[PDB]
């Protein structure tokens, strides 16, 4: 069991990396603008946070990785 | 109802029914004739003898072979092997049940056709199917990527398929076959005094041939060590109990495959052949060639011509590359093991040749599909 | 009549085991396929009912030709 | 909702999702036709393979190539290779989602005209866009001022952008390639 868990948390960590790295590049993009449309404006507040809560989830999963090992 | 799977070849007859693991019947392909004048009265007065009773009374007999080199060259003695496979030795009318025949491959096509007529007009079987007698071992040894090299009496042929889909152009066809091994038996046995010439002496001398003989790894060590000693020699016993002993003719005649030279002829032995064909497909599937080889009929059971095959075809082709050459046991039926199996999948079963339709195409059909 | 009766199961067994021994080439061959025809699709699964059913027979016979013995 | 985005290329297929970093699925355009008898009975037979296992299967087939320099020569092909990318690689039916193509300037009309019948009439997705190849290559860049030179398999492509302005007259267009170089080679 220990090792199909690890190895679950394996996958998890791994999906949640490939969303990080798309949000990062969307916020890159969005960054350089200079009169952003309205509806930009929220979009870029949006992914803020969802990056944010994407790295936070990454270390909590990361942490219990390592203390199953 | 079942359908007779029947194995014409250049030396045996293997005839059986579908769905079973050994032909029903084996014998030989021969006809006898008497030579004598016949002194007694009250004898039943036979033209020919055929199949093993003639073998059994070789003694006043001429017997001669209706097939040769795959190709059939009397064809009365062939319509008499095949009425007495189905009546005295089978013992099933033909009328009933279909019939799947063999034909080697490159073969003239007349052949084919006579065939075809002789078992429609004659013996009137309700239909008729006929296959190359590479392709039946595959199914025999249980894939579908490989070179087949069989090797009956009379010739031998190789030819590779991948994925099932033959390649054609690559297919090679060899006359070098069991019965010139004992032509080249008798020859040598010439030398130490044993002379064998009428047809008996050379059925005695086939016998002679199937029990003591060996392929050596190599072939110059192997005859210096016969020389040197003593150890390899055997002794037989003829019907007229007296005692042959043979020596370095022991893996002198079996040789001749990998030297046709001694022969007379020019080809090359057999590991060229396959390596020609081997080389003559695409690059790309050279590879899954090389891994599974096969080999079928009788004249491969020599003891150690796998070893040398593999030996040889490992020294010509280039290294990186594995060979394993599958060589089973049982190999001798392996083509009638295919033969069955064949008959047995239900596919096959619309593949047929029906009689009405032989009827109305004429005798092209068969060489649609060839 | 007893060595009869025996030799009439011998018989029957070897019988059997020429079955088996086609029945289980006929499925070496159809496994290796990898797009089988929808006609041997169902002629696998009879094939593998049959190869069942033919060694239960044979182990009945054996059976019985041993409490013969 | 996921859109998917199909980047239908000239030497290659890469299909995924929206919100991702890489494409989900990624397998050659090309169909492989058979060329010899075939011996062997149950196989079961194919018309034609497409996109790996016509690569793996390379000894004894034909291969073509439905796209060349950029336009669709090969229709019949194309949707053959359209089907197998949305059912057998992606494994999700094309009704829910919408889709987004990628097409080289300076190409010719038609083009842009059958590929949206085709991606109406016969797949029915709810909507369709295509854009052009330079284009998309800046939001990945991440700037907006520029000159792109993408040069995929098959042509060769130059659009410069300046402050979201695409100049249309500057654009270049150029038929040299990797197959040109395999040919070379
Ligand atoms: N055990 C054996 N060892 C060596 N040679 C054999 C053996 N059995 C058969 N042969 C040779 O093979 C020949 C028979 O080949 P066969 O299997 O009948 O081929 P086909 O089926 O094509 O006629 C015989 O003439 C004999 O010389
Ligand atoms: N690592 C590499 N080194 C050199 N050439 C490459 C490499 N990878 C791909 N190529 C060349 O690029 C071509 C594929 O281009 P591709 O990225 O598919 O462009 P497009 O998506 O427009 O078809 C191939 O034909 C190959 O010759
Ligand atoms: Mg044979
Ligand atoms: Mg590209």
């Amino acid at each position: 069991d220990l090792k199909g868990q690890l190895a679950k948390l394996e996958l998890h960590l791994n999906k949640t990396n490939g969303q990080i790295t798309a949000t990062e590049r969307t916020i890159n993009y969005l960054n350089k603008l200079k009169n952003p449309d309205p509806k930009t404006k929220t979009q870029l507040i949006e992914l803020t946070e969802k990056l944010i809560k994407l790295k936070q989830e990454f270390e909590t999963t990361i942490n219990s990785q390592h203390e199953i090992s | 109802t079942t359908a007779l799977v029947c194995d014409n070849g250049s030396g045996l007859v293997k005839a059986g029914f579908a769905g079973d693991d050994a032909p029903r019947a084996v014998f030989p392909s021969i006809v006898g004739r008497p030579r004598h004048q016949g002194v007694m009265v009250g004898m039943g007065q036979k033209d020919s003898y055929v199949g093993d009773e003639a073998q059994s009374k070789r003694g006043i007999l001429t017997l001669k072979y209706p097939i040769e080199h795959g190709i059939i060259t009397n064809w009365d003695d062939m319509e008499k092997i095949w009425h007495h496979t189905f009546y005295n030795e089978l013992r099933v009318a033909p009328e009933e049940h279909p019939t799947l025949l063999t034909e080697a491959p490159l073969n003239p096509k007349a052949n084919r056709e006579k065939m075809t007529q002789i078992m429609f007009e004659t013996f009137n079987v309700p239909a008729m199917y006929v296959a190359i007698q590479a392709v039946l071992s595959l199914y025999a040894s249980g894939r579908t990527t490989g070179i087949v090299l069989d090797s009956g009496d009379g010739v031998t042929h190789n030819v590779p398929i991948y994925e099932g889909y033959a390649l054609p152009h690559a297919i090679m066809r060899l006359d070098l076959a069991g019965r010139d091994l004992t032509d080249y038996l008798m020859k040598i046995l010439t030398e130490r005094g044993y002379s064998f010439v009428t047809t008996a002496e050379r059925e005695i001398v086939r016998d002679i041939k199937e029990k003591l003989c060996y392929v050596a790894l190599d072939f110059e060590n192997e005859m210096a060590t016969a020389a040197s000693s003593s150890s390899l020699e055997k002794s037989y016993e003829l019907p007229d109990g007296q005692v042959i002993t043979i020596g370095n003719e022991r893996f002198r005649c079996p040789e001749t495959l990998f030297q046709p030279s001694f022969i007379g002829m020019e080809s090359a032995g057999i590991h060229e052949t396959t390596y020609n064909s081997i080389m003559k497909c695409d690059i790309d599937i050279r590879k899954d060639l090389y891994a599974n080889n096969v080999m079928s009929g009788g004249t491969t059971m020599y003891p150690g011509i796998a070893d040398r095959m593999q030996k040889e075809i490992t020294a010509l082709a280039p290294s990186t590359m594995k060979i394993k050459i599958i060589a089973p046991p049982e190999r001798k039926y392996s083509v009638w093991i295919g033969g069955s199996i064949l008959a047995s999948l239900s596919t096959f079963q619309q593949m047929w040749i029906t009689k009405q339709e032989y009827d109305e195409a004429g005798p092209s059909i068969v060489h649609r599909k060839c």
